[PDB]
């Protein structure tokens, strides 16, 4: 993933 | 602190605190040792511009490509930048010299998405982010008053490890928030699910420190 969730 | 942080490691995980007698990790709680700071949020647009973050208190900071960093505090307007050789400087998102035009417009476009979107990490008792790295399994996120945060992508489980009061934060699955003293988990043992994941953390802070 790309950001936190 | 690094180093520190990896001998307080060895020494949890010598203990093998999951595979002794009757594990008794509650008795290694400590709040007093909750962490002041940890990463609520995070941007990955590396391939680009830099990573962004969100701190637990609302401050956001962006660790660019170019080695420079830009924190603003969560009055909202307060700067701090960050140049390669290290010095610091005061201003505002008002208030700036032209130059910082790029990297403040940059800040504000990472404030505004971790503001609109993203859950906060544990929704506390400025640091800037030294570095940072991902593997497959995790992000690694090393903050200049020692703490180490490790955020595990698969099971949203987290670390949170702070040098200084020798201590770590367990997010679990469920989103609970345990923080433990170190050297009350030898004392008392812990789970096999926190004891894999401090043993992930050491060769994490191993390459933290082999790469600094």
């Amino acid at each position: 993933p790309l950001h936190s969730t | 602190h690094l180093s520190d942080m990896l001998q307080q490691l060895h020494s949890v995980n010598a203990s093998k605190p999951s595979e002794r007698g009757l594990v008794r990790q509650e008795e290694a709680e400590d709040p007093a040792c909750i962490p002041i700071f940890w990463v609520s949020k995070w941007v990955d647009y590396s391939d680009k511009y830099g990573l962004g973050y969100q701190l637990c208190d609302n401050s956001v900071g962006v660790l660019f490509n170019d080695s420079t960093r830009l924190i603003l505090y969560n009055d909202g307007d307060s700067l701090q930048y960050i140049e390669r050789d290290g010095t610091e400087s005061y201003l505002t998102v008002s208030s700036h010299p032209n130059s910082l035009m790029k990297k403040i417009t940059l800040l504000k476009y990472f404030r505004n998405y971790m503001s609109e979107h993203l859950l906060k990490a544990g929704a506390p008792r400025l640091p800037y982010l030294r570095t940072w790295f991902r593997t497959r399994s995790a992000i690694i996120l090393h903050l200049s008053n020692g703490s180490v945060q490790i955020n595990f992508f698969q099971d949203h489980t987290k670390l949170i490890l702070c040098p200084l009061m020798a201590a770590v934060t367990y997010i679990d699955e469920k989103r609970d928030f345990r923080t433990y003293r170190l050297s009350l988990l030898e004392e008392y043992g812990c789970c096999k699910e926190l004891a894999s994941r401090l043993r992930y953390a050491r060769t994490m802070v191993d390459k933290l420190l082999s790469s600094r």
